[PDB]
C-alpha cells in the first residue's frame, strides 16, 4: 500500500527534480548560439545544452535516497553510464507529439529532427530516439513514476565497472519496489495495464540508445575539429 | 579513470 518510506522516497525525488529541471529553460541563453541555415552548425549550442544537462543529472541523482551511501568511485561510475539515458528520458518533458520536437519555450530553443541531426549524430541514433520519445510520451507517466524511472536508470548495477553491485542493487530495490507499489495504489486501469513492464522496456530501449550514442561519439571524437567544439565536461564523462 | 569535474561536481 506504499509504505511511508516508499511516500518518503517519491517525496524526495519530486522534490529533486524540480531543483534540477527548469521548465522555463531559462538559463538556455548562457549556451552558445544555436545555428539553423547547415554543416554541424548546432553543434556548439547542444553541445552546451548536453553539458549543462549533464549537470542538472548529476545534481538530481546525488538526492536519490541512498546514492550517497555509495563509494565517490561507484557515484561516478553510475553517472558516467546513465548520463546520456536520463538527458534523454527528461527530455521527454518538453517533447511533443504535435510535430515532434523538443520544445523549449521558444523557436530558437525549439528542436526538430533536422535541428538535433546538426551535431556530428546520424539518423542512425536521432530516428530511434524520436520513436523512444513518442513510446514513452504515450505511457502517459504520473510524475511520480518519471522521476522514479528516471533514479531507476542512474542506479543501475549493471553498469560497466560497478564495485559494490550489491549495495547498487539494494538502492535500486528500493526504487523499483516503490515504483511497482505506486502504480498499484495510484496508477488507476487501464493506464497501469503492464505499465511497469513498459517502463522496464524503456530502460532497455536506453541501453541501445546509449549503445549507439557512444558509437558514434567515439568516431567524431577522431576529429578534432569536431571535439574542439565541445566542452570539457562532456569530453571527460564521454571520453578523452 | 580520474575524472576531476565530475568527482567535483559529484562531492
Ligand atoms: C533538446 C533535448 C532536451 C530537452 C529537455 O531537456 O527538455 C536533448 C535530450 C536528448 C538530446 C540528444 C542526445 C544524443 C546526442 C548528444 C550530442 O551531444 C548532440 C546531439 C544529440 C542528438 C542530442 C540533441 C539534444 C537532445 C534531443
Amino acid at each position: 500500500k506504499l509504505s511511508e518510506e516508499q511516500q518518503h522516497i517519491i517525496a524526495i525525488l519530486l522534490d529533486a527534480h524540480h531543483k534540477t529541471y527548469d521548465p522555463t529553460y531559462a538559463d538556455f541563453r548562457d549556451f552558445r548560439p544555436p545555428v539553423r541555415m547547415s554543416p554541424l552548425s548546432m553543434l556548439p549550442h547542444l553541445a552546451d545544452l548536453v553539458s549543462y544537462s549533464i549537470q542538472k543529472v548529476i545534481g538530481f541523482a546525488k538526492m536519490i535516497p541512498g546514492f550517497r551511501d555509495l563509494t565517490s568511485d561507484d557515484q561516478i561510475v553510475l553517472l558516467k553510464s546513465s548520463a546520456i539515458e536520463v538527458i534523454m528520458l527528461r527530455s521527454n518533458q518538453s517533447f511533443t507529439m504535435d510535430d515532434m520536437s523538443w520544445d523549449c519555450g521558444s523557436q530558437d530553443y525549439k528542436y526538430d529532427v533536422t535541428d538535433v541531426s546538426k551535431a556530428g549524430h546520424t539518423l542512425e541514433l536521432i530516428e530511434p530516439l524520436i520513436k523512444f520519445q513518442v513510446g514513452l510520451k504515450k505511457l502517459n507517466l504520473h510524475e511520480e513514476e518519471h522521476v522514479l524511472l528516471m533514479a531507476i536508470c542512474i542506479v543501475s548495477p549493471d553498469r560497466p565497472g560497478v564495485q559494490d553491485a550489491k549495495l547498487v542493487e539494494a538502492i535500486q530495490d528500493r526504487l523499483s519496489n516503490t515504483l511497482q507499489t505506486y502504480i498499484r495504489c495510484r496508477h488507476p486501469p487501464p493506464g497501469s495495464h503492464q505499465l511497469y513492464a513498459k517502463m522496464i522496456q524503456k530502460l532497455a530501449d536506453l541501453r541501445s540508445l546509449n549503445e549507439e550514442h557512444s558509437k558514434q561519439y567515439r568516431s567524431l571524437s577522431f576529429q578534432p575539429e569536431n571535439s574542439m567544439k565541445l566542452t570539457p565536461l562532456v569530453l571527460e564523462v564521454f571520453g578523452n | 579513470k580520474n575524472h576531476p569535474m565530475l568527482m567535483n561536481l559529484l562531492k
